[PDB]
């Protein structure tokens, strides 16, 4: 967020003025069940880029390959 | 600029062993196919947005 | 191998001290009957690396059929499934152009643009134009989303 | 002991000589030196490392015994051999699979080892090094395709414009002080000559081709 | 319907794809390939039966050695099959999947028969986003072979 | 923050008038009945869960 | 100002549940057809495009491909160097960028 262009004072998330505050998660099994930690590898790419390969296959076939 | 494309939401996959609901509920779904319609943005699966009906349950800090 | 002494201790006798010289076999006894094992397995790891050189020959034709296909038009490579509702789908699409039509208040700092009242010192005279009342926001097609 | 502190010492039989037989036993700091240096076998040399794959090799090693070692579950269905009323027959297979699959352990260790990795947004944390990115920066991506096929265009159409770049510099060298500027000029210039200077006429200032 | 289908014109072995007719017809020609095994195990039953009804019965073949009269058997129920398979085919049916393909492309190669759920589309934003094959990388355009009469 | 040691919260009602409309000498009813509740919930779920 | 501010243009309606803050629905959301549908849908447009939309494809993509440029002197240049001499407003029509 500074290498953005968003000058920081102060430090944490423990917002001191008018902003909404997420303390980590409470260690017991009600929260423990109803809320889980973002697993960064379920962020993928969309798999319509494989269907770029379509066009290698036709390019293929023109060369006859 | 920055923020406006941060907010078009990535794609997350459905799989989900970490909510028990999901955990007994995708054991019964059956995986049809997603035919492709000309677009590299289809949401086939769920987005990475705190907001979206399928995705509340993560945290987002 | 002969070890350099200094001898600036005599070594007890082995005769009468001798469980002192005995740690050094035995360790070399632990590794030598591990190499009898290491050994021995010879053809049991020969046998899986063998089925692995095999097992490579027709990976390479299922990796070819996989992609490729039977005709050279593309195999399941290019197949997607979801087990998405067509609800969830056009739930999702919707998301989509909310995001697009999402904005943040007060845009760029104004400080960092053009001033009016340096473009009068430069030379050009700006004219006043009145807001745009009339447009309503609208997303684009799904290919732009 | 060991092979391999069997083998430096082979190596060091002169570092040894030296030290042991000459500094070892002389007095003073040159002493101290030696005696401090002395090569010979390792005081304290055990690898607790290597103790320890051998602790829980041996540890996990019985667990497995009695993991896979279990009545079969298809034998018990006859109601012939050694089990008529088995109501938990079924869980039979179920710690020799969880034991098999533990061969898997480290072959599939972390995210990057489950998947294609690239196609994943950790990796690109990674390569922006280790820094934080918006989660959809998967997808704001220019194609691939141009950035590699414009390279070539540019490049195999730079060589066509050298070629024509120096037909254009012939041609424009037997032409009148005139035609140069008078063609390309503004319609309200009106042609003063100037007075004739020598000025090489040299492509490429270093001697390129 | 992902089947390559192999038409006589004339002298000639053409080749074409389901995905290449109307789907009115896709159905038809599916519906057909999905009743050939169904004549296939059928005509294994017979083979199987009376094959196993003449070893048994006939007191010819029944003294012969077992790995005999198992052959016999085994021959005859796939045997069974094949000639199943054949009265489908010839009776109507390959005959009519030929009829189904009236007006659809063909070609002289099997290598150059394309799959319509294969190709690259795109959508075109100057004909109201409708999908298209003449996308900005294309260059010279298809030119099958012919369009297949019968 | 009337529990805490030298608070730094001053954003958190430290530095506003915050009363209320329940019984008074509030450590000695209100405060209580919270923990009399306390010990009622987790001895009927001791006793359940058991 | 608060940071997890929006400001949304098209409407929206948040869950009212315990524990969770999100978007449950969208009013007034019709679902278009299924993806097996509109694929039907685009494979009869496109056979038919193969079929009948493959004469006379060579010139037209010359002129896509002219009408690319930046600049229209060089579509014009275009046109008469690689469309055999083709005229800017014939071509815009034939396109379907004429009014
Ligand atoms: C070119 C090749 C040449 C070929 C010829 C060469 C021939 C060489 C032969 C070599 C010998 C091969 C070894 C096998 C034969 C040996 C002969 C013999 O007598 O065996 C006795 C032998 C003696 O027992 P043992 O020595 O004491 O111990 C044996 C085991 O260690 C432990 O024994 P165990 O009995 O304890 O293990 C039991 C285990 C054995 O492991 C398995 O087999 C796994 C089974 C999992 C699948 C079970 C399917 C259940 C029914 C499904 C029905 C639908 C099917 C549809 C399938 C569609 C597929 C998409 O199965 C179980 O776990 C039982 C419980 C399973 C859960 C039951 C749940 C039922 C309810 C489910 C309801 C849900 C659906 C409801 C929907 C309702 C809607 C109507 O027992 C065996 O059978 C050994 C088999 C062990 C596996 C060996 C494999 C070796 C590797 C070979 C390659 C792999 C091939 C196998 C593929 C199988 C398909 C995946
Ligand atoms: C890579 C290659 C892969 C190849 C794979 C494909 C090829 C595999 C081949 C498999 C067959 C190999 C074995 C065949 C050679 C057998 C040669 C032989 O010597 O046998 C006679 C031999 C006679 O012994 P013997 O004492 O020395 O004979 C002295 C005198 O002849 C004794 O004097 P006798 O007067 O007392 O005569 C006794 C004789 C009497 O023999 C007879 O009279 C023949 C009667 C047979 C009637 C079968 C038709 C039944 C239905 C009739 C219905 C009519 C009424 C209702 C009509 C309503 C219509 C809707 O005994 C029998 O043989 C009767 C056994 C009955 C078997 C019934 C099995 C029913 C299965 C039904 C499903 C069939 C599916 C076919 C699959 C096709 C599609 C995949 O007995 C045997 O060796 C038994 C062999 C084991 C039986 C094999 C049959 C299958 C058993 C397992 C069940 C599998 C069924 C399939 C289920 C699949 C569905 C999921
Ligand atoms: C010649 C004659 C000369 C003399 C004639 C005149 C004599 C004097 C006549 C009296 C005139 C009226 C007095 C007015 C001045 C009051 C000034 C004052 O400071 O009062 C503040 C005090 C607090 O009021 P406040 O601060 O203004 O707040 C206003 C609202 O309350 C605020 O509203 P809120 O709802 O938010 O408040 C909640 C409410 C909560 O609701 C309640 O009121 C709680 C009630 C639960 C307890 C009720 C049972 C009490 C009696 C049990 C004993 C039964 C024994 C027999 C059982 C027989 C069974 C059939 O109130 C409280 O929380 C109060 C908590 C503070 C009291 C608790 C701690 C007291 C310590 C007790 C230890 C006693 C040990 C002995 C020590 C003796 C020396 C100090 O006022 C009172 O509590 C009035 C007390 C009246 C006495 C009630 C009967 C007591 C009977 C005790 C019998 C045992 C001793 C036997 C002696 C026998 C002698 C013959």
């Amino acid at each position: 967020t500074l290498r953005a262009g968003k000058n920081i004072e102060g430090s944490g998330q423990v917002h001191f003025g008018y902003h909404d505050q997420k303390w980590g998660m409470p260690a017991i099994p009600m929260f423990q069940l109803m809320y889980y930690e973002l697993p960064g590898n379920s962020i993928v790419v969309n798999p319509c880029r494989n269907q770029n390969y379509r066009l290698y296959f036709e390019m293929r076939k023109k060369l006859g390959i | 600029a920055t923020r406006w494309y941060g907010r078009q939401p990535g794609h997350l996959l459905r799989a989900d062993t970490y909510w028990i609901p999901n955990l007994v509920s995708q054991r019964f779904a059956k995986h049809q196919p997603a035919h492709w319609d000309g677009t590299q943005n289809m949401p086939i699966f769920r987005l990475a947005d705190p907001k979206h009906k399928d995705s509340y349950m993560v945290q987002f800090r | 191998p002969k070890i350099v002494n200094p001898q600036l201790w005599p070594n007890p006798n082995k005769l009468r001290f001798a469980d002192l010289y005995k740690y050094q076999g035995v360790e070399m006894k632990k590794i030598n009957d591990s190499i009898k094992n290491y050994k021995a397995a010879k053809f049991y790891i020969g046998g899986i690396l063998g089925g692995c050189l095999v097992f490579k020959f027709f990976i390479d034709a299922a990796v070819d059929k996989y992609i490729f296909g039977e005709n050279g038009n593309g195999g399941k490579f290019l197949e997607m499934q979801t087990i998405n509702s067509n609800y969830d789908y056009y739930y999702n699409r919707q998301f989509q152009r909310m995001r697009y039509l999402t904005e943040d208040p007060a845009g760029d700092d104004p400080l960092q643009k053009t001033k009016d009242e340096h473009l009068v010192d430069l030379g050009f005279i700006p004219k006043v134009f009145g807001a745009n009342v009339e447009v309503r926001k609208r997303a684009p097609h799904d290919k732009y989303l | 002991m060991n092979p391999i502190q069997k083998a430096w010492l082979k190596i060091l039989e002169p570092v040894s000589y030296v030290i042991n037989e000459k500094m070892a036993k002389r007095t003073g700091i040159i002493g101290k030196l030696g005696r401090f240096f002395a090569i010979g076998p390792r005081e304290y040399g055990v690898h607790p490392i290597n103790r320890m794959f051998i602790f829980m090799n041996r540890k996990y090693m019985a667990f497995q015994a009695v993991a896979l070692h279990r009545y079969s579950f298809v034998k018990s269905l006859t109601h012939n051999g050694f089990h008529m009323l088995r109501v938990f027959r079924h869980f039979a297979f179920v710690l020799p699979a969880t034991v098999l699959a533990g061969l898997g352990l480290f072959v599939y260790w972390g995210d990057d080892n489950k998947c294609y990795s690239p196609d994943r947004f950790p990796y690109l944390k990674k390569r922006a090094g280790d820094m934080a990115l918006p989660l959809n920066s998967l997808n704001q991506r220019t194609s691939a395709h141009y950035i590699e096929i414009n390279a070539i265009y540019g490049a195999e159409m730079m060589k066509r414009y050298h070629k024509v770049w120096e037909n254009i510099i012939e041609e424009r060298s037997k032409a009148t002080d005139q035609e140069k500027k008078t063609r390309y000029a503004h319609p309200s210039y009106q042609y003063s000559p100037l007075p004739v200077v020598s000025i090489p006429n040299v492509l490429n200032p270093l001697n390129l081709q | 319907s992902n089947i390559f289908l192999e038409l006589q014109d004339g002298d000639k072995t053409v080749y074409t794809h389901t995905s290449l007719i109307e789907e009115s017809k896709q159905e038809q020609i599916q519906a057909i390939y999905d009743k050939v095994p169904q004549w296939t195990n059928g005509g294994r039953f017979l083979g199987f039966w009376l094959s196993m009804e003449a070893v048994n019965r006939v007191q010819s073949v029944a003294k012969l050695p077992i790995y005999y009269r198992a052959g016999i058997v085994a021959t005859s129920t796939l045997l069974g099959g094949l000639v199943s398979s054949l009265v489908f085919w010839k009776s109507g049916n390959e005959n009519q999947v030929a009829k189904l393909a009236n007006g659809a492309p063909v070609y002289l190669k099997k290598w150059e028969v394309p799959e319509l759920s294969k190709l690259y589309f795109f959508l075109d934003d100057d004909n109201n986003f409708k999908p298209s094959l003449n996308h900005h990388a294309v260059t010279q355009g298809r030119q099958y072979y012919k369009i297949y009469q019968h | 923050n009337s529990a805490l040691i030298g608070s730094e919260n001053q954003s958190d009602s430290m530095n506003e008038l915050n009363t209320n409309f329940s019984m008074t000498y509030y450590i000695l009813t209100v405060l209580p009945g919270k923990f009399i509740y306390w010990i009622y919930e987790i001895l009927h779920t001791f006793f359940v869960v058991c | 100002m608060q940071n997890t501010t929006n400001i949304v243009h098209v409407p929206v309606h948040m869950g009212h549940t315990h524990y969770f803050d999100y978007i449950d629905s969208f009013p007034k959301l019709k679902e278009g057809p299924t993806l097996e549908e509109n694929h039907i849908t685009n494979q009869k447009i496109l056979r038919e495009q193969l079929i009948s939309g493959q004469q006379g494809l060579e010139q037209n993509l010359c002129l896509r491909n002219c009408f690319k440029l930046s600049q229209k002197r060089y579509i014009e240049f275009c046109l008469d160097r690689k469309c055999g001499g083709a005229d800017f407003q014939r071509a815009a029509t034939i396109l379907g960028y004429t009014k």
